[PDB]
RNA sequence: GGAGCUGUCAACCGAGCGUGGAUCCGAGGAUUUCCGAAUGGGGAAACCCAGCACGAGUGAUGUCGUGCUACCCGCAUCUGAAUAUAUAGGGUGCGGGAGGGAACGCGGGGAAGUGAAACAUCUCAGUACCCGUAGGAGGAGAAAACAAUUGUGAUUCCGCAAGUAGUGGCGAGCGAACGCGGAACAGGCUAAACCGCACGCAUGGGUAACCGGGUAGGGGUUGUGUGUGCGGGGUUGUGGG
RNA sequence: UAGACGGUGAGAGCCCGGUACGCGAAAACCCGGCACCUGCCUAGUAUCAAUUCCCGAGUAGCAGCGGGCCCGUGGAAUCCGCUGUGAAUCCGCCGGGACCACCCGGUAAGCCUAAAUACUCCUCGAUGACCGAUAGCGGAUUAGUACCGUGAGGGAAUGGU
RNA sequence: GGGAUGAGCUGUGGGUAGGGGUGAAAGGCCAAUCAAACUCCGUGAUAGCUGGUUCUCCCCGAAAUGCAUUUAGGUGCAGC
RNA sequence: CCGUACCCGUGUGUGGGCG
RNA sequence: UACUAAAAACACAGGUCCGUGCGAAGUCGCAAGACGAUGUAUACGGACUGACGCCUGCCCGGUGCUGGAAGGUUAAGAGG
RNA sequence: GCAUCUAACCUCGAACCCUGAAUCGGGUUUAGGGACAGUGCCUGGCGGGUAGUUUAACUGGGGCGGU
């Protein structure tokens, strides 16, 4: 899966680039954190 | 669906020991099994109008009977031993 | 735990097979983890045993 | 219905009832102790002990009668711990479940004796038994089907195909399907694309729109994109809006 | 239209209950009809063109280990379970017994669906080249009784003036 | 005859259950049964073994050998 | 049952006491 | 060794060895959980020996157990 | 591979709340451990701990010997 990273979260992206991420990080740091979303409607909105 | 000591108090026993209680003016009663002194209290006393000292029950096994297509017992029974206070007036049993 | 709170899913029952070919019965039981999973952001967790497939899709949220 | 009757082992009596219609037969209702899923709590089932409310009773405690009071689930409302959002939990009100039943069903678990003249693969046998769970039946069922150059057209069940093709320590044994003949026949409902309505989230004030389409002005920011609910619409394989 | 059957003091169509046949239901339940009621439709149709979007996912596929099919893993197809990996939406995907090409067939991963099928604790109505009291149900008889067993359980015998 | 203030005896109430229990250990005991209880069910288990298999007469009438055999008191084929 | 007790609870009076 | 064996058999106090650093080891349970133990190495479990006295010699080749990992062998997986 | 980290996961460390009664449980916080452990699937080893069984016949009885 694919996030796209709305806080900036460093070697790994800034505001609103899409970055993939192997799947524990995401989903165990990044999610629970508010870090990411995942990459399902947000390119519209952020395009 | 009112209900009345008169149900409460079933038969009067007949026997020796029976009089041998009326001479000194204690009755005995067949009563319901599932009653208690104090309702067979309050049922003698609204039912003969009489005042009621003591009430002693007895609970007594129905007798085992032997018969041609096996044992049958006869009913459990429930005597209640009513004495009156020294000095209310008999009660009037009829016999 | 061999039952998946989320989809249910249980163990199977099989066979292990000797080279012999003597069939002796086992399970294939769900690869069941613990997560400790949230209904909303920062909400309470809740301890549920479920199956590595539904934690590989978005079935639950830490 | 119409003259006897008060059931039967099972006679004897006793006491009565009945043409002002009994006994008896059919249907509906009333009553329906206690135990039992048993469910107020407890319990050695048929017993014990309550609480609340309303009545009855006593001079008053005693006592009596009638209801309600288990747990879980779902729904709806109130509240919302640690702790803030909140949730867990708690309160209330409605509903529901529980247990039983001879056989038949479906799903799941699943022997051994036995047979293999031993025995482990195999068999027995997916049998016995067990678990879950029904219903008057159930399951299956509307082609990701078969078939093979013309084809058939949901499922089920019966007869064949056939003890065949095969499958088997190729041992003991196990054993289809294609297709054919019959019983009975029946097909439907669901997302999106897309479109309105409401809610929440993001963005902008002449950037732009927007105010059912066209024609002119007016208003002069409530549009646009999105997630969530309500509807429409569609549901097909000669592919289907 | 009655000679079914049984009873009646011994083989009864005509003695009795009945039988053929014909009537019969306050009510309850069942069945059906008419209303009432509820829901759907009153706006689409046809053609053109194929530029765009739509078809149900941790699923299919693949790999491992199993199960099941005639198939006892075999080259193992189809189907099912678990583990890992993991798609695509028709210029897709699946099947046609490894597989490939072509061709044919079909549209998985949502649900519902009558009838033909199974069964009989139970209710009526019949039947028997069935039994007839050591038989037939264990049980014509106190029968799941007596009795035996702590218990689960086992379990009789006994009909005829 | 042994112990008889003790590792004592005993009541009441309770717990451990069948490849299991419990055992100061004898394979002891687990309801007069124990080298795996009992009951029901699979089940009418299986037994190359033992036993039993019921009226009559008429005709004919064996074998106890060979071969093979996880076979030798069974069985197949041959012989009769 | 007689004689003599004890325990728990209830009601009604009297007396004085504490609030 | 209930019901042919009471013994020299078992147990025992004492001994030694091994395990166990603590929801220990061990054990019962699929697990949770429990016992161990409301104990903590002077403790707990297992094994053998069996008061006490004098003692308990040789063998590490075999088989176990303990430790080690230089090298050989090897499963799935990856690889292709 | 090694080390570090913490956020998965783990804790029969502690406190608090559900809780009125709770050495259960759950939640919250904290103190640690920590991508290890445990578990699933696959896989090698070990495995009388358990299970089902096999363990020939002839034979001057059987065994042993021999065949
Ligand atoms: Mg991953
Ligand atoms: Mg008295
Ligand atoms: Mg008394
Ligand atoms: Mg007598
Ligand atoms: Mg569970
Ligand atoms: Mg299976
Ligand atoms: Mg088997
Ligand atoms: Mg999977
Ligand atoms: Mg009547
Ligand atoms: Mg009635
Ligand atoms: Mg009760
Ligand atoms: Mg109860
Ligand atoms: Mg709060
Ligand atoms: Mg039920
Ligand atoms: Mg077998
Ligand atoms: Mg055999
Ligand atoms: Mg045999
Ligand atoms: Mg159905
Ligand atoms: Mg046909
Ligand atoms: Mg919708
Ligand atoms: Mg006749
Ligand atoms: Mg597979
Ligand atoms: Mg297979
Ligand atoms: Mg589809
Ligand atoms: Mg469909
Ligand atoms: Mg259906
Ligand atoms: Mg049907
Ligand atoms: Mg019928
Ligand atoms: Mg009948
Ligand atoms: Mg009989
Ligand atoms: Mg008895
Ligand atoms: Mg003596
Ligand atoms: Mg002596
Ligand atoms: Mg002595
Ligand atoms: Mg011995
Ligand atoms: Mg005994
Ligand atoms: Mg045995
Ligand atoms: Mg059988
Ligand atoms: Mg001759
Ligand atoms: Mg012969
Ligand atoms: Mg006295
Ligand atoms: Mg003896
Ligand atoms: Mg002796
Ligand atoms: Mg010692
Ligand atoms: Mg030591
Ligand atoms: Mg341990
Ligand atoms: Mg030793
Ligand atoms: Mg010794
Ligand atoms: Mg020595
Ligand atoms: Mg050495
Ligand atoms: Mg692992
Ligand atoms: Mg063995
Ligand atoms: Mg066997
Ligand atoms: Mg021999
Ligand atoms: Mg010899
Ligand atoms: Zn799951």
């Amino acid at each position: 899966m694919k996030l796209i990273l709305t806080a900036d979260v460093d070697h790994l992206g800034s505001i609103g680039d899409t970055v993939e991420v192997k799947d524990g990080y995401g989903r165990n740091f990044l999610l629970p954190r508010g870090l990411a979303i995942v990459a399902s409607r947000g390119a519209q909105k952020q395009a | 669906t009112l209900a009345d000591p008169r149900d409460i108090i079933l038969a009067p026993v007949i026997s020796e020991k029976s009089y041998g209680l009326l001479d000194d003016n204690v009755y005995t009663f067949l009563v319901r099994p599932d009653s208690n002194k104090t309702q067979i209290k309050i049922a003698v006393e609204k039912i003969f109008a009489v005042k009621v000292a003591s009430v002693n029950t007895a609970n007594r096994q129905g007798k085992r009977k032997r018969t041609r297509t096996g044992y049958g017992k006869r009913k459990s029974t429930k005597r209640a031993i009513v004495t009156l206070a020294p000095g209310s007036r008999p009660i009037d049993l009829f016999g | 735990a061999a039952v998946c709170d989320i989809c249910g899913k249980g163990p199977g029952f099989g066979k292990s097979v000797s080279h012999s070919h003597r069939r002796t019965s086992r399970r294939w039981d769900p690869n069941i983890q613990t997560v400790h999973a949230v209904t909303r952001p920062g909400g309470n967790k809740k301890r549920l045993n479920v199956c590595t497939s539904c934690i590989k899709a978005g079935k639950i949220t830490r």
